[PDB]
């Protein structure tokens, strides 16, 4: 079923990346009827502006020029019960550098009860150059390494060990 | 003269089949449920008959003395008081006539006395129930406790249901409580998760959940299955436990309590099941198997061209050739069985006539056969032999129907029993077939009365309500498919009773006839048949069984890798191994650090891994490395783990087997077999017992092949119907009445769908399938209903038309499962018993550490009386000893404590405050007088009062008591914990099960189960680490699954919790059907091949059936033979404490 | 038939009140738009029959002139109780009370007859 998986904090210039926003129901066998809104402020700004909005089946751009024609929706497809909904950037700018906020306008189907929802998600991305390798991924990665070569130290620092009083007992006899 | 005439009438076996046969057409009468008119003169001469039979024995014995010698039998108050009740019916009756009438069963009754035999049988079940007594007092105190516990813990759980947020018209909870009644508008203010009778539970709890978006969970309104399922009242609580101690529909409870409090129950369910079910149930097991096996041994201790014509049948008697044409007629059954069961449900025109003229060959070759071996035999000499007379009727019957139904072309299968004389194993089985209708036909026959007794009641007493309205247990206002309405369905019931499955219908039958009367019936019948059902098991089970550097490199090698802190840095590691693969669940794009310390962890444990294999190779020498099991198993995980590793680290490889050899992770566990030898001793057992498990299983596979043939050639592709998709209902079949029909309207409408079961008899392999739901209980209803609902090969299930394969299923039952298992068991039993022999006569599941604690801890089993104590030279003190040494004392406080039992019983939900406040007072002053008379048997005994354990227990249990009540006031006082209230309230009945103290045939059995403790912990770990590996493969294959009957999102195997839960349900085969429906499907539109599930790149919410049928088999049989190896040493340990 | 239960004679005094008691019992559980219950009168055995109340979603009583104000229901029917008060009863009351009970899903229809006898 649905995992509620962060989005990723910082896309790489002039190459792709999406921005996940998985906000999905308490119990995945009502049938709801979602539709979503993006706003976005720029790194420097303080303001929120709506750049996109998915409906039914169709997604509707703003005039912003940051995102024209270099964003492309990524989540549920033709579901009209959306559970998903992530923006994808096509070549990245710098001006996708900002506070994210992806609004989810839910609204779900009762017996004789329609409930009216809405989950906020804020997403903040950095654009940068290089991809930075995760802090966590390189100190593992050492540690991996000190504790491959420290384990095997131990194993041959009781081998010598053995090794010389076994000497010393065949010398006895 | 008259007394000599009549006693010479009354001693005359004439007289005496008379009764049976005027009684034997009494009770064919009784089942008709609605007697025409003319059947009152033919109950009127029964009656006249039994009073004639009556006054005749009067004659005969009293004479003018008072019927004394007639009333001194016991038997004989039986037919005085039904030809009273007869005769109080003819005349002036009361108006409670048919519950008079339900009083005439009794004739039935009569038949124990009048069969020779079942006078003694009968006499030897009421002597076995004298020693089920104290088993009967240790459940019933266990059931209690546990429904005080249940009780405390789940006080108006079951009530929880996701209400509504936005109440329009300004109204309120209690205004809408107190104005809807009917389902519907239930159902339009609460959840009501679309098809389901009740509500849906909701929990506070943060993993018990889930109220939708819009609901909120509140306690209001009844509890689920129409109010019988719930801990409300310590009524309710003894009901729901004895229902999980029979374990009948136990997983509902199980998967209804955890969703309203909380998934951490699961340990409440773990300690109920593996305690009160398992223990006690194989308490009274072991306590009806010594009884009887007492009576036995007592008993039988105390017991003791005519020419031409000569020549032809020389020359075929001798190219009869004995020894090599019984072995070609013995391959040729087998061919014929074999050649029987590649039938199938589509089939091509060719293999049908390929099939008929092989079936028609055989039989020609069959009947040649018998007419050469009639001829050379003489048919005198011929039909000497009982094989050849059963051949011969097979032969005929197989003849009848070559020329000139299903079931008679079905019996070809019994001529696989002829390789009885030359399988033992087979011959065990038949002579266990046997024993069933000889040495114990009368014990059978008991069995069967008794099974028309309770049906004939059942319909006599509830018949009319079910019928009255069924509008209280069924919507369409139809009788359901277990109803009491007529004597087939009420003796289904009582079978289905007889299996465990009593709930389901006493539920209804409550709903319909009232709680009294239906919980009385259902109780003597639970009771009853299985103590009956339990006596021929044991019986039939009883009878049938009785510089040369190098070599210092490989000496320091040896120390390493033998040294204590090594093996222990392996143990370790291999734990951490393990555990890591619990992690790696569906919400493992998440924590994406612990993700990538995994995916490093890994590296570093198979580098580990690999050292050690060289190590243990360089110390040992390849000679005994490879001639090592656990070795071996080391060498083959540690492999696949290396081809992982380096495929992984090379590229290009994640396509197909390498993906599917990533999934073997899961055996990483099995490296701990070979560290703990708790788990090694067990693995052990089980080895040397799988031979003969091979063997009885292979037995038991021929006998369900010869079942599934049969059930192929009845239900093969019977099954399909098209339900209506949206609610799942089956079409009227007035319209719709075949596949093209249903075709066409599924051109019309788009929500038809022509469907199989998934789980039926279109072939032997969905036979044997079949079988083994029908055969454990666990799925079977499902199986049941389209078999008698089904009708032909393409035409649309009609309602019960069949309605008589329920004999098949009946047969099947007691044939099969019964039988087999008996089969399974004896022989398992026997193989532990020539182990433990073989062992020095040593238990075979405890290792030299826990054979130590078991000897230490069976010397407790002490018949010295200790020196009571040194009396104070006090005067005071010394009146004060007495007076707590007196036995007036003690028994005054077990009084106590029955009545602090009784004060906690008489709680329950939604109870006043005034009750609330006074319970309270009550037990405030009950432990005030406890602690008072634990300090004055201290003051009295300052030094020696805790060399007791039991003194020890009661001081203990005094201080959490005050703790308990304590740590209430600092509650109310500075913090809000419900939970942890109800958990340290729990504390107060310690002082409940100071009861034991006192009760020596309680206090003996608890020392057996303190006795068998050791052995079911190595059980238990052998058992949790299979639970482990299996739970890791759910996880990797059976995640992502369609949620559709009994995977859910609370139960899945999305996360280890969830697959662990599913599995310790599983180990019970409870649900197991369940649980692998959604598996089973796949082809889409049972599926979606191509799903998205957001969160996670695996697409796709089908599930492989090949993986998932061996998977939930395996576990299924794995789980049998390990509480076949918990019961064994229950039995066991058992027998030796009841002995001494 | 269905299960009503009614004195078949009932005698009171001229001026007293006279609760009318009939007992009805099936079962399941009663349903208001569900339950319905009529009560007649008749003067005499073959005379016409007079509904003087009746329960369709709640208690209506017609106010028969015959009766003035004096009629009463005085049952809870969810107890299976559909009982009447006839207040200050005279002597024209003498005669015959039916009480008609239908309750869905039950289809069979109770009834319950009491013969009323004022005394002097
Ligand atoms: C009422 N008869 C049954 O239910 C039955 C008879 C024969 C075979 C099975 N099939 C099977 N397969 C795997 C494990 C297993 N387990 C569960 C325990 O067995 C039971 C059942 C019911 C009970 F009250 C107490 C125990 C110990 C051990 N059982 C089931
Ligand atoms: C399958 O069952 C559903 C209801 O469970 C049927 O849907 C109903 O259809 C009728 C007529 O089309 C409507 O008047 C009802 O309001 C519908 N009810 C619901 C709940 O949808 C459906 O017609 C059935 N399928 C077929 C082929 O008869
Ligand atoms: C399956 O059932 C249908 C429904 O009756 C049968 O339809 C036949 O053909 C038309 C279809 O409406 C009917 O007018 C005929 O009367 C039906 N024949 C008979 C003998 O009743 C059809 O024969 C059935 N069997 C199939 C399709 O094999
Ligand atoms: C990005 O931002 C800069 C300054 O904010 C602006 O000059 C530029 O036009 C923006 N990019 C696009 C594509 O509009
Ligand atoms: C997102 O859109 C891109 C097109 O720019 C496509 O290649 C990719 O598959 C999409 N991903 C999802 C999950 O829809
Ligand atoms: C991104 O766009 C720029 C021009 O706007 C172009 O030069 C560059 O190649 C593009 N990169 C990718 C990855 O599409
Ligand atoms: C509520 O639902 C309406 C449509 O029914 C929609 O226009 C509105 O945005 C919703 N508001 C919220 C907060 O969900
Ligand atoms: C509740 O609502 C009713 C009508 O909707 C109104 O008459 C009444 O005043 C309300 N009560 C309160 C306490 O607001
Ligand atoms: C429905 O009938 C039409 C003929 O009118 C046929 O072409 C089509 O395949 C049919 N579809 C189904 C699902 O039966």
């Amino acid at each position: 079923g649905c995992v509620e998986v962060d989005s990723e904090t910082e896309a790489v210039y002039g190459m792709t990346f999406k921005i996940l926003c998985i906000s999905c129901k308490r119990r995945s066998e009502t049938n709801a009827e979602t539709f979503t809104e993006w706003t976005f402020r720029q790194k420097g700004t303080e303001e929120f502006v709506k750049i996109l909005r998915y409906e039914n089946e169709v997604l509707q751009l703003e005039e912003d020029e940051r995102f024209e024609g270099r964003v492309v929706w990524n989540g549920s497809r033709g579901t009209k019960d959306l559970q998903d909904l992530s923006i994808f950037i096509t070549n990245v700018t710098y001006n996708h550098s900002g506070d994210y906020e992806c609004h989810v306008y839910r609204l779900l189907f009762f017996e004789n009860y329609e409930h009216n929802t809405s989950v906020v998600k804020k997403i903040h991305i950095e654009v940068v150059d290089k991809a930075n390798r995760d802090m966590a991924s390189i100190v593992s990665e050492i540690m991996m390494y000190v504790l491959i070569v420290v384990l095997t130290i131990w194993l041959v620092a009781e081998m010598i060990y053995c090794y010389k009083k076994i000497a010393a007992a065949t010398e006895t006899a | 003269p008259l007394r000599r005439i009549s006693i010479k009438i009354l001693v005359h076996s004439l007289f005496s089949m008379l009764i049976m046969c005027t009684i034997l057409t009494n009770c064919i009468f009784m089942t008709m449920n609605n007697p025409p008119d003319w059947t009152k003169n033919v109950e009127y001469t029964f009656t006249g008959i039994y009073t004639f039979e009556s006054l005749v024995k009067i004659l005969a014995r009293g004479f003018c003395v008072g019927e004394f010698t007639f009333l001194r039998d016991p038997w004989n108050w039986l037919d005085f008081v039904v030809i009273v009740f007869a005769y109080l019916t003819e005349f002036v009756n009361l108006g409670n006539v048919s519950a008079l009438r339900t009083f005439r069963v009794l004739r039935a009754l009569k038949t124990i006395s009048v069969i020779p035999g079942l006078k003694t049988i009968v006499g030897a079940l009421i002597q076995s129930v004298k020693k089920l007594s104290d088993v009967m007092i240790l459940t019933v105190f266990c059931l209690s406790v546990f429904a005080l516990i249940g009780l405390q813990l789940f006080m108006g759980n079951l009530k929880h249901k996701c209400f509504r947020n936005s109440l329009e018209n300004n109204e309120t909870l209690e205004s809408i409580m107190n104005t809807l009644e009917s389902e519907e508008d239930f159902r339009k203010y609460f959840y009501y998760l679309e098809g389901s009778k009740d509500a849906l539970l909701c929990g506070f709890s943060t993993d018990s959940g889930q109220c939708p978006e819009g609901y909120t969970c509140v306690k209001i309104g009844r509890n689920p299955d129409y109010g019988y399922t719930s801990f409300d009242t310590f009524s309710w609580a003894f009901l729901a436990l004895f229902r999980l101690m029979t374990q009948d529909y136990w997983e509902n409870l199980y998967q209804q309590t955890l969703r309203a409090a909380g998934k951490t129950y699961m340990i409440f369910f773990v300690v109920v099941i593996f305690l009160g079910s398992f223990y006690l149930i194989n308490l009274i097991l072991a306590v009806v198997a010594m009884a009887y096996e007492e009576q036995n041994q007592a008993n039988i201790e105390e017991a003791k061209c005519s020419p031409y014509w000569i020549k032809f049948k020389k020359c075929i008697y001798f190219i009869v050739m004995d020894p090599f044409v019984d072995l070609a007629i013995t391959i040729c059954i087998v061919l014929n069985t074999l050649f029987m069961a590649m039938e199938h449900h589509p089939m091509t025109e060719e293999f049908k006539n390929v099939l008929a003229i092989g079936n028609l060959v055989f039989t020609g070759i069959f009947a040649a056969e018998m007419v050469l071996k009639l001829i050379a035999m003489d048919p005198y000499e011929y039909f000497q032999v009982g094989w050849n007379i059963f051949d011969s009727l097979i032969v005929t019957l197989s003849l009848v129907e070559l020329f000139l139904l299903s079931v008679l072309r079905s019996f070809r299968l019994l001529r696989v029993f002829k390789l009885a004389k030359s399988w033992p194993t087979l011959n065990m089985l038949i002579k266990i077939i046997g024993n069933s209708v000889g040495a114990l036909g009368n014990l059978t026959l008991v069995l069967a009365i008794i099974v028309f007794i309770f049906a004939v009641v059942g319909m006599q007493l509830f018949g009319k309500s079910y019928k009255e309205c069924v509008c209280k247990i069924n919507d369409d206002c139809t009788l359901p498919r277990w109803h009491m309405n007529d004597f087939f369905h009420s003796f289904l019931i009582v079978f289905r009773v007889l299996c465990g499955e009593w709930i389901e219908t006493m539920w209804d039958c409550m709903e319909v006839a009232g709680q009294a009367m239906c919980l009385i019936v259902y109780m003597m019948v639970m009771v009853i048949g299985n103590l009956v059902v339990l006596n021929l098991f044991l019986a039939l089970l009883l009878s049938s069984f009785s510089g040369k550097i190098w070599w210092n490199i490989r000496k320091t090698c040896y120390k390493i890798v033998e040294h204590s802190w090594f093996e222990s840095f392996i143990v370790l590691m291999i734990l951490l191994s393990s555990g890591a693969l619990a992690f790696e669940d569906i919400y493992i794009e998440r924590k994406k650090t612990i993700k990538i310390i995994l995916e490093y962890a890994d590296k570093i444990f198979t580098y580990i891994f690999i050292l050690e294999m060289l190590l243990k190779w360089i110390a040992y020498g390849y000679k005994t490395y490879f001639t090592n099991a656990w070795c071996w198993l080391d060498f083959l995980i540690v492999d696949v783990s290396l081809v992982t590793l380096v495929a992984n680290t090379l590229g290009y490889s994640d396509l197909g087997p390498i993906k599917s050899l990533r999934t073997l992770r899961a055996l990483r566990p099995l490296r701990a077999l070979s560290r703990f030898e708790g788990m090694r001793v067990v693995v052990n057992a089980l080895i040397g017992a799988i031979p003969s498990i091979m063997n009885v299983l292979l037995v038991c596979l021929i006998f369900w092949l010869i079942f599934s043939i049969m059930g192929v050639n009845l239900f093969a592709g019977k099954f399909y119907e098209c339900i209506n998709t949206t609610d799942g209902s089956r079409f009227p079949a007035s319209q719709v009445p075949n596949r093209s029909e249903c075709f066409a309207l599924m051109n019309v409408s788009q929500n038809v769908r022509w469907k199989n079961l998934k789980v039926n008899f279109d072939n032997v392999g969905l036979g044997y399938l079949s079988l083994l739901q029908v055969a454990t209980f666990k799925g079977w209803t499902i199986i049941m209903y389209a078999a008698v609902d089904s009708v032909n090969v393409d035409k649309q299930p009609k309602y019960e038309y069949s309605l008589y394969m329920y004999i098949y299923f009946v047969v099947f039952i007691i044939f099969g499962s019964f039988f087999t298992l008996n089969l399974f068991i004896g022989v398992i039993i026997d193989n532990f018993n020539q182990q433990k022999k073989k062992l020095g006569g040593q238990d075979i599941f405890m290792t030299e550490e826990q054979k130590k604690y078991y000897n230490a801890m069976k010397k407790l089993g002490s018949k010295k009386p200790q020196k009571p104590i040194p009396r104070p030279g006090n005067k005071i003190q010394g009146c004060i000893f007495d007076l707590v040494t007196n036995q007036a004392f003690d028994i005054s406080i077990m009084v106590l404590i029955c009545l602090n039992m009784v004060t906690m019983m008489v709680e329950k939900e939604g109870q006043s405050q005034h009750m609330t406040e006074v319970l309270y007072w009550i037990n405030v002053v009950f432990i005030i007088l406890f602690t008072g008379e634990c300090v004055l048997k201290l003051i009295s005994l300052r030094h020696y009062y805790f060399t007791v354990g039991w003194n020890i227990f009661d001081f203990v249990v005094v201080i959490i008591s005050i703790v308990g009540m304590f740590l209430a006031d600092l509650i109310e006082t500075y913090f809000v914990s419900p939970t942890l209230f109800r958990v340290i309230r729990l504390a107060r009945i310690g002082r409940i099960l100071r009861l034991v103290k006192g009760a020596k045939g309680i206090r003996t059995l608890l020392f057996a189960l303190m006795m068998s403790l050791p052995a079911l912990f190595n059980i238990g770990l052998l058992l949790f680490l299979v639970m482990f590996i299996y739970a890791i493969f759910g996880m990797s294959n059976f995640a992502y699954v369609k949620k559709e009957d009994g995977i859910n999102d609370m139960f899945n195997f999305e996360t280890f919790g969830n697959s662990m839960i599913c599995l310790f349900q599983i180990t019970t085969s409870a649900g197991w059907d369940g649980l692998l429906a959604p598996i089973l499907n796949s082809k889409p539109p049972d599926c979606d091949p191509k799903k998205v599930h957001p969160g996670s790149s695996v697409e796709g919410d089908c599930g492989n059936p090949s993986v998932g049928i061996f998977y939930f088999v395996s576990y299924i049989i794995i789980s049998f033979l390990v509480v076949v190896n918990m019961y064994i040493a229950v039995i066991l340990e058992n027998f030796s404490v009841a002995t001494e | 038939s269905m299960e009503v239960t009614v004195p078949a004679t009932l005698n009171v005094l001229n001026g007293s009140d006279a609760r009318l008691p009939c007992t009805f019992n099936s079962c399941y559980t009663v349903n208001h738009k569900q339950f319905s219950l009529n009560w007649t009168y008749q003067e005499c055995n073959n005379c016409s029959e007079e509904m003087f109340l009746q329960f369709r979603m709640k208690i209506i009583n017609l106010k028969l002139e015959r009766f003035q104000d004096r009629v009463e229901f005085s049952g809870n029917p969810s107890k299976y109780d559909v009982s009447v008060m006839l207040r200050n009863v005279q002597p024209e009351d003498e005669g015959i009370y039916n009480c008609y009970i239908m309750n869905p899903p039950d289809r069979h229809r109770g009834h319950g007859k009491i013969h009323l006898q004022v005394l002097m």
